[PDB]
Order: C-alpha cells, then structure tokens, then sequence
C-alpha cells in the first residue's frame, strides 16, 4: 500500500 | 541491563491517568497513551512495560486485571515502575535516486522489503510496528502522515521499530 | 554495527550451520561446536545480512540452506548483525536457590509470584540463550538447571523471542 | 512434569  | 525508572502520576476525577495496557507474555505493556494525559507528560510510550504498579507485581496480569488495579489504587497519585521499550531497535537507512530507503507498510507496520534497498542491506523486518521516523513519534499516525514525514526527510533515514 | 566474517569450508563441503526464515531476515538456528561457523563465533539468533555480496531479505528456510549447501569455494563471506533480538536480565536467588522461573525445553513457560523474575520483568515465550554468558543453546534442561545451581547468587540470563 | 524450576 505505503512504499517508503 | 537497561535500568527500570519510576513515574509518579495523578488521576483524573475518574481515577484515570490515561493509560491503555497490555497483556504480552505475561507482562505488561503501555498500548495506547492519551494525548496531555499524566501519562503523557511522564513519557510512556506504547512498548514501554510495566514492571509494577504502587510497589506491585505486574506479573502475570491480565490487561483486565492491570487496569482494575489503576481503577481501583488508593490516593491521587500512581507510581509506577518502567523499562524503556525493551523490544526497540534503531535502523538507520539511505534513500536511493527515487528517494526511496526500501520498505512497503500499512496500519504503521513494515509488511515487505524491497530488494536491493538500503532496507535490504541493513536487514530491516517485517512484523514490526515503527515507532519514530528522524526522532519523529509516528504512533497513532495515519499511513499518509508517515509517508509525509518519509518525503521531507533528508537522505539518511533513521527509524526505531518493534516486533509487532 | 554488523560485523564481517570469512568462514572456509571443511571436506565435505559444510560448515556446521542451520539458517531459520523470521520476519524476511535470515537468523542462524543451530551451530555445530567445532565447525567453520563456530570459529568465526556464529551464535543462536544471531541476523545473516548478507552472504557471499547477496543480501538474505525475504530469504525462505530452504533458500538458505539450499545456497549454502551449493556455495563455490572454499571460502563463504558473511555479513553478521549480532542477535538482535537478545535481551539480558539479571535476578538474585531467594533462600530457596531460585529466581523464579518455569522452563522446559530451553524455554520459559511460567513466571513464579514474589520472586526475582517477577520483579524484574521477565518474559515467557522466550528461548534461554545464555546464563552467566555462558550458552545453553542445544543442552538438555536437567543440565541447565546445574549450571543454574553453581552460578552465583546473582544470574544473567540472555532470552531471545520464541519463533 | 517435566518442568524446571529455576
């Protein structure tokens, strides 16, 4: 979902 | 090895100091702390354990049981002793050309690595709640403003994590 | 920080270690006692970076196996964060000689009301590494409960999070 | 039991  | 300290705490009119516990392996540990409560201001941090509350024993307790004893403690004041997040680690990671260090999460949780990242190389987990991103509390932030945080951040990129 | 390590092959090829898959990181399992592992001081729970310039994230059981059992060579470079899951306690023994912990099979099931272990914190579901820096990784528990006979008064135990 | 007492 969130790539950091 | 990593020295217990003590809070000393005030209730509320209802008794409470602010405070949400948890039941892990049978100790005890801070799960939520409520923003400009006692508990707050004497730093308790989600992680944090309880080794005993008013002189006693958290071994063993429930979270039922832990905050029936808050509930029901004699006095205004509360003392508690604690051990700083046992569980923390500290990575320290470096953005690539897309300003990327390496990891995908959701719900505050790193739930895959990417390969060939900084993340990678460092040895980053998975099923491990991330606690501060450059000395920045990202507990009980949405996604998106630990993705903001991420963003702005330079490209030395330190977090503290725990198994989740 | 991780430390680097340069282990070289017996004849046979194998160099005393099982690997173990936790949370997409590699964690050695088991270290035989006079094997190429055991000279560069592996230990239980310790985190496998990196093998031969290869990074082990998102590494199954049987990948690691598998590219150590196949490695070319004689020597097998390593990239070593050392048990980061470790924690240390330290307790005192009541009158009775205990510190007050239930354990079986290296492992500590239960924590004993009053006693040093409850007022110092310790965890269940937790794997017994060391007492008194000394490995009980592998031992029967008859033959930690002696070593915990002729330690001292005062106990360190290392623990690691059972996975 | 065969549990240790420690």
């Amino acid at each position: 979902e969130f790539y950091a | 090895a990593m020295d217990p300290r003590e809070v000393i705490l005030c209730k509320d009119q209802d008794g409470k100091i602010g405070l949400r516990l948890k039941s892990i392996d049978n100790g005890i540990f801070v799960q939520l702390v409520q923003a400009n409560s006692p508990a707050s201001l004497v730093g308790l941090r989600f992680g944090d354990q309880v080794l005993q509350i008013n002189g006693e024993n958290c071994a063993g307790w429930s979270s039922d049981k832990a905050h029936k004893v808050l509930k029901q403690a004699f006095g205004e004041k509360i003392t508690m002793t604690i051990r700083d997040r046992p569980f923390e680690r500290t990575i320290t990671m470096h953005k690539d050309s897309t300003g990327h260090v390496g990891f995908i999460f959701k719900n505050g949780k790193i739930t895959s690595i990417v390969k060939d990242s900084s993340a990678a190389r460092n040895g980053l987990l998975t099923e491990h709640n991330i606690c501060e991103i450059n000395g920045q509390n990202v507990i009980g932030l949405k996604d998106s403003q630990i993705a903001d945080i991420l963003s702005t951040s330079g490209t030395v990129v330190t977090i503290t994590i725990m198994p989740a």
